[PDB]
């Protein structure tokens, strides 16, 4: 998150890089996760309070 | 139900055995149009994670 050094390294536009960074953000990291997402319920209670 | 204006006659075999020939005006005037309502539900089902 060292945006200043990133700017002085890339010679890139000031605060016009934000939309490019957002484009990078909207890129679906970890794409294979969405093939199946079912997770079960595993809970067992030992003591009950009501 | 609705009071349909029926006619008793064969018509080119489109009412062959127990089939019915219906005018397009019946569909246009929205007779026999029906509303159906369904139920969908989801639960949270807390986990140990």
């Amino acid at each position: 998150h060292d945006f200043r050094t990133l700017m002085r390294v890339t010679r890139l536009k000031e605060e016009v890089l934000k939309e490019a960074v957002n484009l990078i953000q909207s890129l679906d990291p970890r794409p294979g996760q969405s093939i199946q997402t079912s997770e079960p319920e595993y809970v067992i209670p030992d003591v009950l309070v009501r | 139900g609705q009071n349909m204006r029926v006619a008793f006659m064969p018509w080119n075999g489109y009412n062959f055995e127990d089939s019915i020939l219906v005018s397009e005006r019946v569909v246009q005037e929205d007779r026999f149009t029906t509303i159906h309502i369904q139920e969908l539900a989801c639960v949270s089902r807390d986990t140990k994670l």
